[PDB]
């Protein structure tokens, strides 16, 4: 019967994460314990995975990094955390990931890339960029009246 | 020509002569009837005639403009009567649409035009609303779009686009209230008319 | 797609319909997301000569209304009758 | 090119920063003000002036239709250089 | 039926204008000079 | 003046009204009110907070944005005080609570935690510090809590000369603990004055170059027996007519101090209790003769 | 100066309907103190009423007389059918609005405007 | 051309009569709507598995806004105001003046993007592919104040979003 | 001590518990409902967060608001606001509820509806995408998480 | 080149069902009956 | 008579009067989402007023946008080339599919039917990928212009399209299994809100308000627009002007759709998208970056605008609820003086104190339903 054959391929999602403990913790991290064709990894430790029998939209996914600059990840992940480079492969918004079609280099483009920062001390605060428009006359600092 | 809207002489033609027709039965009221180069006609009246000339219009069997597709108003503050009282009607038997059009101040009542389309409630409280202008025997005319208790008439040309007013809760009243306004941005006003004339067409005399 | 055989036959029994055939779920049958470039072809004005904008400006030869009366034979429809419609053939009742 | 002022607070490339007794940079305590490190006036300050055969020459940014609008910059003194009026490249006519 | 009316047209109580912006302002009507540039 | 802080606009939510304070208590009863009218006039208002930042949240609302700035602070570190005020052209210190905690008694929440922070506004350089004491106030009193204040009135005024200090009378609102108090009941003269007329007030002593240096007495317009408010309490909540400190304090006759301003002398006048008191207990009813006030 | 009245064809049969409305805001008062459950006291709501009338006493046109009743009535219908919440009809009332200064000098020291 | 959505009359022989007392007592027609619900129940669900997975996008996607640089590092903009004109919500705010090296370059660059229709106008009017949306859509924060964006933080933006965006322009730029 | 690491647990089960089950009330006012509708839709299906579909306001936890605050309509979403159990959270999801968007210049707009209540997440777009939306709920989780309540508590 | 713009596959598209399809199913109201009494005569039984 | 002061798109408020449980009087109380657009609209150049139609019945964006682009060609006297009016045409019709698939199965979710909004909700989805490959946004793509439309379809899509209405007529079927025969759901539609044919042409109905009642009229067959006169459709009719009717006319308004869509599909021609007139419509990029007059018209027409000759425009379309138009007047500046946008549920929900008599109080939800109703235009 094929429910012999299902569950033989629900064992082999067992071991295709490593035993139990790896199976484990991507079911607790990410509510998913499917197994899929490693496209890379970035140099954050977010992991990208491939499956294109799966239907459109599940077809590629990131496990993401356990550990992100100085931030434990391991429960709290975010959408935030994936790179530029791969943030186009994840949506679908190209078919070649960053390892067959590498991002142009730019000495101005950040090295290291920020998740989202509200609610940190490394949130940004709004500010005026233009200097003050009228100077004020400053009076003298002897006297003679 | 692919860019240039292409003409229909045949329709021009019909609604020309339809516009003499309507002109012709109801000279009492008609003051000015004229057809756009799109194709449009437009029956201009005395406002005494609003009742009159949609019920020709409605049930005469050579019209049949059984559908009041629109009814509104357009501020001219420079003319004396500022107010332009706009009715869009469509003749489903004839295939047809005719704009009538009439006037009013700020305190000239018009004729409510529910008896003729039950259509027109809704759309004269709506330009009581917004313009102020009042209509005679309606069965229910209040406001419709605005604030309960908002002064004033937004869609007049003078009435300034942020209003005079603006809410906030306040916690020692434990309300919301009503303060005047204060924009923390003041809207940018542009001043986008080209010094050049665009369309010779429709030069004005000096 | 990954439904067992037995599965399948239950919905399909189900439902009544063949769902295998018209799947609701995209697989590979969508297209590439990374295409070739395009090569959009020009308007009829991107011509060299005899193009003068003056005999294509639409905008002025718009016109100010014709007044056909102003306050300063047979009767006549705004249009013709609109002709009766007729019934589809394709399929006429449901 | 950042640089900081008296107070410790960095000074942004439009010169923008906080006067010793402006009460407004209470809104950085606690976190940060957002400064941007790349300098464009140092950044192009660095490209180096591209040697050229003729009188003018032309310069669109680079990239074709990625670029700005194509201008031509005349190259007849020899006292500057001629500097494309939207990307700030530098051009000069050689001997 | 009409009535006669002799009172100076004076909408000011029915426009809703709160009163600060009808008694302080000042109305400048002109026609506008040209643009110099153009 | 600098120029960032030059009053501008007509005085509502998006103007500058060139007040830069820092309300230390500010997420309690009075503290609610204070920051209200700050922010509705367009001030900056630096708020340090102790509790969770969702007990702030009620003040998010009262300033046009980033008029509200919040801060945490701890009352024993003077480092996270001097954060706060260093910035500011007036600080308003609202810190007090109606019983000990196994954290902070009496004498740190109206004695040490006051001095710390007039001694640290003080050395920042700031302008105007407003410290709010008790009418009751008294070494010799009773309840410990009317003590500390007599104690932290005292260092108030040595370490920060010009301090305005106020010394209300027990104040009535809608979040009080005197009418609110008395509705959840199941010799001695009261002179109670509203929240909104204690709030004016603090509002126009900063406003007011001469409440520099002063002492003002806020107390309402009319001086009852307490059986007869609590007669009357009961009358308009519809009702068929707590701590060992709390009682002396209700039981602590409202002194009389004709020697000090009060509402009145900063324009403020002072409302009766008849007029508001349906807006406190009217949550108390389930679904009126005013008290007798003393001559 | 000939005119299509709206309700009135002269200030006599128009200051009839003033005094009609005014009769029904007076006694409308008290219910709607009631039914809104308002801190104000039914003198102070009566008080305010005359004072929105008595602002438009120096109207000599019927015309515009029939506007303000008209406007007036639409006013009292949302209260009595309680269209309103208690922020409209408190809204008369500009409780958190701080006393504007009158004269000349006050207004000097805080701003330009005259 | 019309058709007759409801238009038919019922058979009244007696097969038929007995056929709508036996949906009438037997609740067929019910029963055959649970049929459909059943078979629902079997089908694998549509749901993706957020945020390890993501919808579909394509480059066209405008997202947050991103000041742009040429590969030297210049800004792009040159504080031309086409897109402060444009703009629908009146969202941007522009100053200008000459550069300490005589560029034409801005000093202020205000996106209040409390106020923005994230329509894109601002990138088309743009002569120069200074101002573009960006791909990214994960920018919700915890304050008003946060989403009122200066130079520097657009400039952030650009430098941190380049290589993404730069990817996106050279899919669709033929086709604009 | 084992008193503060008693404290430290138990706040991290009551902010489980609250993050885990997170009711909304939907103020869906425009056109920014369409998109929360989407992201109860079966692709992103919020009910498999702990979100369930539609909450009684009496019941929720969290009140979105989803599209224009018109001045009209501002005193009946306070009058919500107030009649819900604590904790609240409110989401301004879009350009008009976070601070007026494209009718930001009218006389009858709130300029966002943080003017009428308190806002602990603001989620940008015109509108957000329902991921974008969906994004604003993982965050106020995790703000959620961050939460001491019990820890504050036993300090004082 | 060759202009190249989003266009249908030379002959166009393959037909698309549109029309109402609601199958028939399930037995004739007599036999339902049939079934429905006969299973209660034989619990009678 | 008991008076309720809210019973049961956007938000609405009811006051009502019963009598047990029959509706003696229904008077809406609108207003609480007027946003001021058309006085807003004064504000704006052509160009910038056209986003705030994507916000008015903001489940039919680009019918909206199809409207306000008709109207302005009008007064412009230029015409869309013939691949943007097909385009149009194909999305008008995919946009007629999202607005009925949120009509019905919200209709059906409102009175307690919740699973078809979930499988029909799916394919809402799909079909907004397809406004953002072209737009790049999901719902307010502000895509179709006065001229054409923005840019050209991007490689691949039609064939998505076509792979998306191959398998949608049986998500129909899914939808019909689950309502169209069922006795409850019939019991909550059928002889409910009956509309004679007058009353409907009197009270201002138009669309499906008017077709449920008999009256044969589509404004795209009576007065077609940009290519409706060369594909093949049927018109739903009514024969009993009630709620179920009105619902079987949807549904197979829905079929008629596709049936448009496959049509689109297969006589899609080459050739630009927008006028190619650079007074009206801005240059290509690339123009814009090497010639002086490109640049010249780039700049002008997205800071000044296009100017309008002057005139005054009725413009209508068959919206998917009824008849959509703008009452546009042009002075001849580059901005309008006045834009009245006349939307169907203004005057639909006019009808409803007339439709809901002689009905029990759950009978009001099934014809506010019926109306189709979405707040964003009737307070505009
Ligand atoms: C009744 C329940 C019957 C139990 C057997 C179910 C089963 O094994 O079927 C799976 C199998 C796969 O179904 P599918 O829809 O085709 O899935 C598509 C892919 O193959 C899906 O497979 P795949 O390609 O994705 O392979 C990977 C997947 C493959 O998944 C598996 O490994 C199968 C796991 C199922 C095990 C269930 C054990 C059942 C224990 C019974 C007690 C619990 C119920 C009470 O691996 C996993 O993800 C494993 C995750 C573990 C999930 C938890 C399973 C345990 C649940 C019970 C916990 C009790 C403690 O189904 C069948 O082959 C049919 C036989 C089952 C009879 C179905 C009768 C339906 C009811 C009749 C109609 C009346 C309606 C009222
Ligand atoms: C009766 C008492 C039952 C207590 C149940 C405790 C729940 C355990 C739990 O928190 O789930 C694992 C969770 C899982 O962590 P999580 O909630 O952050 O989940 C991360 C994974 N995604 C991204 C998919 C959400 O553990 C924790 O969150 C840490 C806090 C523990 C709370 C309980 C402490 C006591
Ligand atoms: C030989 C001598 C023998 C003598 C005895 C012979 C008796 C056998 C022949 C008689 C058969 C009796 C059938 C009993 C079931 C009840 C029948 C019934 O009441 O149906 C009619 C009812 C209303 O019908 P309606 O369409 O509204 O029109 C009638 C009003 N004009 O319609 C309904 O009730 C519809 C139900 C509405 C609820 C829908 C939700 C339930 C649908 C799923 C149910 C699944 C089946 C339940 C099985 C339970 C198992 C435990
Ligand atoms: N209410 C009255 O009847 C009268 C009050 N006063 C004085 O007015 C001031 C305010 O009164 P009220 O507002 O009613 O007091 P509340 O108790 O209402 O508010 C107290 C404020 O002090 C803060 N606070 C208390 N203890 C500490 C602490 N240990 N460390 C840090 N912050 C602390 C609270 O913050 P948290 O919420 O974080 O604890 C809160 O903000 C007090 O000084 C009070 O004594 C004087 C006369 C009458
Ligand atoms: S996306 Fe539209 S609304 Fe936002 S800044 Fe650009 S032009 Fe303005
Ligand atoms: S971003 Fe572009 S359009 Fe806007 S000012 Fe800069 S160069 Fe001009
Ligand atoms: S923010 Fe945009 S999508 Fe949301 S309600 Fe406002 S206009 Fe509609
Ligand atoms: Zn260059």
């Amino acid at each position: 019967m094929e429910l012999l054959q299902v569950l033989k391929r629900g064992l082999q999602q067992v071991s295709g994460h490593g035993g139990l403990r790896g199976y484990l913790r991507v079911l607790f991290r990410a509510n998913d314990v499917r197994v899929g064709t490693l496209v890379g990894e970035d140099k954050y430790g977010n992991k990208y995975y491939e499956d294109n029998k799966q239907f459109f939209g599940r077809h590629r996914w990131v496990i993401y990094t356990t550990e992100m600059n100085g931030k434990n990840t391991f429960w709290d992940v975010d959408g935030s955390m994936v790179p530029p480079e791969w943030h186009r492969w994840l949506h679908c918004m190209t078919d070649d990931p960053p390892t067959v079609k590498p991002p142009t280099a730019r000495k101005f483009i950040w090295t290291n890339h920020k998740f989202n920062l509200s609610g940190t001390p490394q949130q940004y605060v709004p500010y005026s960029t233009t200097r003050k428009k009228i100077q004020e006359w400053v009076p003298p600092s002897t006297p003679y009246k | 020509r692919p860019t240039v809207r292409p003409r229909n002489d045949v329709a021009h033609k019909q609604l020309s002569a339809f516009g003499e027709y309507v002109a012709e039965i109801l000279p009492k009221y008609v003051q000015q009837v004229q057809v756009s180069c799109f194709n449009e006609l437009e029956i201009c009246i005395h406002p005494d005639g609003v009742i009159p000339v949609l019920t020709f219009l409605r049930d005469h069997s050579n019209a049949q403009f059984k559908s009041l597709a629109d009814l509104t108003a357009v501020d001219i503050p420079t003319r004396q009567n500022r107010f332009e009282i706009v009715y869009n009607l469509l003749s489903l038997r004839f295939n047809s649409r005719i704009r009538v059009k009439t006037y009013t101040d700020e305190l000239t009542p018009i004729e409510s035009s529910v008896p003729v389309y039950k259509a027109a409630n809704w759309y004269e409280r709506e330009i009581w609303d917004m313009f102020g202008v009042f209509f005679a025997n309606h069965p229910d005319l209040r406001r419709i779009l605005t604030d309960y208790g908002f002064e004033g008439h937004p869609f007049r040309k003078d009435f300034p686009l942020s209003g005079y007013v603006e809410l906030r809760y306040d916690d020692e009243v434990k309300r919301v209230v009503a303060e005047p306004v204060e924009l923390a941005q003041e809207f940018r006003k542009f001043d986008l008319n080209s010094p050049w004339e665009a369309f010779p067409a429709y030069r004005q005399p000096p | 797609a990954s439904a067992t055989r037995f599965i399948q036959w239950l919905r399909n029994w189900a439902s009544g319909r063949d769902l295998q055939a018209k799947l609701q779920l995209r697989y590979q049958e969508i297209s590439k997301r990374t295409q070739p470039p395009p090569k959009l072809p020009v308007g009829p004005s991107h011509k060299l000569s005899n193009n003068y904008y003056c005999t294509r400006d639409g905008r002025r030869e718009a016109m100010p209304p014709s007044i056909v009366m102003s306050s300063q034979k047979k009767a006549v429809s705004p249009a013709p009758p609109i002709k009766r419609w007729e019934l589809s053939q394709d399929e006429p009742y449901l | 090119g950042v640089r900081t002022s008296p107070t410790g607070e960095k000074v942004t490339h439009t010169g923008q920063v906080y006067d010793d007794g402006d009460y407004r940079k209470v809104r950085f305590v606690g976190r940060q003000k957002e400064v941007n490190e790349n300098f464009a006036i140092d950044l192009i300050a660095e490209q180096p002036v591209s040697q050229v055969g003729s009188r003018v020459i032309s310069c669109d940014g680079g990239g074709g239709a990625l670029g700005h609008p194509r201008v031509y910059i005349n190259l007849d003194k020899e006292t500057k250089t001629g500097t494309c009026g939207y990307c700030g490249l530098q051009f000069r006519q050689q001997h | 039926q009409l009535i006669t009316v002799d009172e100076k047209l004076d909408i000011t109580t029915i426009t809703g204008v709160p009163e600060e912006h009808i008694k302080t302002r000042k109305a400048r009507i002109f026609v506008p000079a040209r643009n110099n540039m153009q | 003046l600098h120029h960032a802080v030059i009053p501008h606009g007509k005085g509502g939510r998006s103007s500058v009204s060139g007040i830069v304070a820092t309300v230390f208590g500010a997420t309690g009863f009075l503290g609610r009110y204070v920051v209200n009218h700050l922010g509705r006039m367009g001030s900056q208002v630096i708020v340090p907070h102790r509790c969770e930042p969702y007990d702030t949240m009620h003040l998010r609302p009262m300033g046009d944005l980033g008029q509200i700035i919040f801060m945490d602070w701890n009352g024993r570190d003077k480092d996270s005080i001097r954060r706060a005020v260093e910035h500011s052209s007036v600080v308003i210190n609202l810190v007090g609570r109606e019983w000990e905690t196994q954290n902070f008694d009496f004498e740190d929440v109206f004695v040490k935690i006051p001095q710390a922070i007039a001694q640290v506004s003080k050395e920042a350089g700031v302008e105007k510090f407003i410290h709010i004491s008790h009418l009751n106030a008294d070494i010799k009193s009773s309840s410990k809590y009317l003590r500390s204040k007599a104690v932290g009135e005292k260092e108030v005024r040595e370490t920060f000369p010009e301090a305005t200090i106020i010394k209300p009378a027990e104040i009535f609102g809608r979040e009080d603990r005197f009418l609110n108090y008395f509705a959840n009941i199941r010799k001695t003269v009261k002179q109670p004055v509203y929240i909104v007329d204690v709030t004016k007030g603090i509002i126009n002593a900063i406003k007011d170059p001469d409440a520099r240096g002063k002492t003002f007495a806020f107390v309402g317009p009319s001086r009852y027996l307490l059986f007869d408010l609590v007669q009357y309490v009961f009358a308009v909540a519809h009702r068929p007519f707590t701590t060992r400190d709390k009682v002396e304090r209700i039981h602590t006759t409202d002194k009389i101090l004709p020697h000090l301003p009060g509402l009145e002398d900063l324009g403020v006048e002072a409302t009766p209790l008849e007029l508001k008191a349906i807006e406190v207990l009217r949550r108390h009813r389930t679904y009126v003769q005013p008290a007798k006030t003393i001559p | 100066t000939s005119v299509k009245p709206i309700f009135s064809r002269d200030m006599n049969e128009a200051k009839r309907r003033v005094r009609e409305l005014y009769r029904a805001w007076y006694r409308e008062v008290p219910n709607t103190v009631h039914l809104f459950q308002l801190d104000i006291s039914v003198k102070q709501g009566r008080d305010k009423v005359r004072e929105m009338f008595k602002k438009n006493a120096h109207i000599t046109d019927p015309r515009v007389v029939d506007l303000l009743v008209i406007k007036g009535k639409m006013e009292l219908e949302e209260t009595i059918k309680v269209w309103k919440q208690r922020t409209h009809v408190m809204r008369f009332f500009h409780e958190t609005e701080a006393p504007r200064p009158k004269d000349f000098l006050s207004k000097f020291y805080v701003g330009h405007d005259p | 051309t019309y058709k007759y959505v409801n238009l038919r009359e019922p058979s009244m022989d007696m097969k038929s009569v007995t056929d709508r007392a036996a949906q009438t007592l037997l609740w067929t027609e019910l029963i055959r709507g649970l049929g459909m619900t059943l078979s629902y129940l079997f089908r694998e669900p549509a749901t993706i598995n957020y945020p390890f997975e993501k919808g579909p996008l394509s480059p066209r996607f405008r997202g947050e806004h991103a000041l742009r640089r040429y590969p030297s590092g210049e800004e792009r903009c040159i504080a031309c105001k086409l897109c402060e004109a444009v703009c629908p919500a009146q969202a941007i705010t522009i100053e200008a003046e000459p550069r300490a090296d005589g560029s034409r370059r801005t000093t202020r660059y205000d996106i209040d993007m409390t106020k923005c229709i994230y329509c894109g106008f601002c990138q088309e009017a743009c002569p120069v592919d200074a101002i573009v949306e960006g791909p990214n859509f994960e920018f919700s924060t915890e304050t008003h104040e946060e989403l009122l964006y200066n130079k520097e933080k657009l400039l952030n933006n650009g430098d941190k979003w380049e290589a993404e965006i730069a990817a996106n322009i050279q899919a669709d730029y033929l086709y604009r | 001590s084992r008193g503060e690491y008693v404290v430290a647990k138990l706040d991290d089960l009551i902010n489980w518990a609250r993050r885990s089950s997170l009711w909304p009330m939907t103020f869906g006012l425009a056109c920014c409902a369409v998109e929360m509708m989407h992201m109860a839709a079966p692709r992103y299906d919020m009910d498999r967060f702990g979100v369930v579909f539609r909450a009684s306001p009496r019941q929720s936890d969290v009140m979105i608001v989803a599209g224009t605050l018109t001045n009209k309509m501002a005193p009946a979403l306070r009058k919500v606001y107030d009649q819900m159990p604590e904790p609240r959270y409110v989401v301004s999801m879009g350009s008009c509820a976070n601070g007026g968007g494209y009718y930001h210049y009218s006389y009858s707009v709130v300029r966002g509806c943080d003017r009428i209540v308190p806002v602990d997440i603001y989620v940008p777009g015109c509108p957000p995408t329902a991921e974008a939306l969906l994004y604003g709920i993982l965050q106020l989780q995790k703000k959620i998480k961050r939460e001491k309540r019990l820890r504050i508590w036993y300090r004082r | 080149s060759k202009v190249k713009q989003d266009m249908p596959p030379v002959g166009g598209y393959g037909p698309i069902d549109y029309k109402r399809n609601l199958p028939r199913r399930g037995l004739s109201g007599y036999s339902m009956f049939a079934v429905g009494i006969g299973a209660l005569l034989f619990g009678y039984w | 008579n008991l008076t309720l002061n809210f019973g049961p798109h956007g938000v609405l408020r009811l006051v009502m009067e019963l009598s047990g449980e029959m509706v003696r009087k229904c008077d809406p109380h609108i207003g609480l989402l007027h946003r001021g657009t058309e006085k807003l609209i004064e504000y704006k150049t052509y160009l910038q007023a056209l986003p705030y139609f994507d916000r008015l019945d903001y489940v039919s964006m680009m019918c909206n946008e199809q409207a306000y682009s008709l109207a302005v060609e009008k007064l412009l006297n230029i015409r869309p080339p013939p691949r943007a009016q097909w385009i149009r045409v194909l999305f008008g019709e995919i946009t007629r599919l999202l607005n009925h698939i949120m009509a019905v199965t919200t209709h059906a979710l409102d009175i307690g039917a919740m699973t078809p909004f979930f499988w029909m909700f799916e394919e809402r989805e799909k079909m907004f990928e397809f406004y953002e490959r072209v737009s790049g946004a999901r719902m307010h793509a502000a895509y179709v212009r006065p001229g054409g439309v923005h840019q050209d379809l991007p490689l691949g899509l039609m064939d998505d399209i076509y792979e998306f209405s191959k398998n949608f007529s049986l998500r129909i079927d899914e939808l019909e299994e689950m309502l169209t025969n069922n006795r409850i759901w019939r019991n909550r539609t059928v002889d409910i809100g009956i509309v004679t044919a007058e009353d409907a042409l009197n009270y201002g109905f138009s669309g499906v308000m008017l077709r449920g009642s008999g009256i044969q009229w589509d404004l795209r067959k009576t007065q077609p627009y940009d290519v409706y006169d060369q594909v093949e459709f049927d018109v739903p009719i009514g024969s009993r002007g009630d709620c179920y009717d009105r619902y079987l006319c949807r549904v197979e308004e829905m079929r008629q759709s596709i049936r448009i869509i496959s049509q689109c599909l297969n006589k899609m021609p080459p050739g630009e998208i927008k006028v190619d007139d650079a007074k009206v419509s801005p240059p290509k990029r690339a123009e814009m970056k090497t010639s002086m007059e490109s640049l010249i018209h780039h700049f002008k027409l997205y800071t000044e605008g296009y100017q309008v000759p002057p005139g005054a425009t009725y413009t209508a379309i068959e919206a998917p609820k009824g008849e959509f138009g703008v009452y546009l007047v042009s002075d001849g500046s580059s901005r309008p003086y006045r834009c009245k946008i006349k939307a169907p549920g203004f005057a639909h929900l006019a009808g409803l104190d007339k439709m809901s008599k002689g009905h029990m109080l759950a009978d009001v939800v099934a014809i506010i339903g019926t109306q189709d109703i979405v707040f964003g235009e009737v307070d505009r």
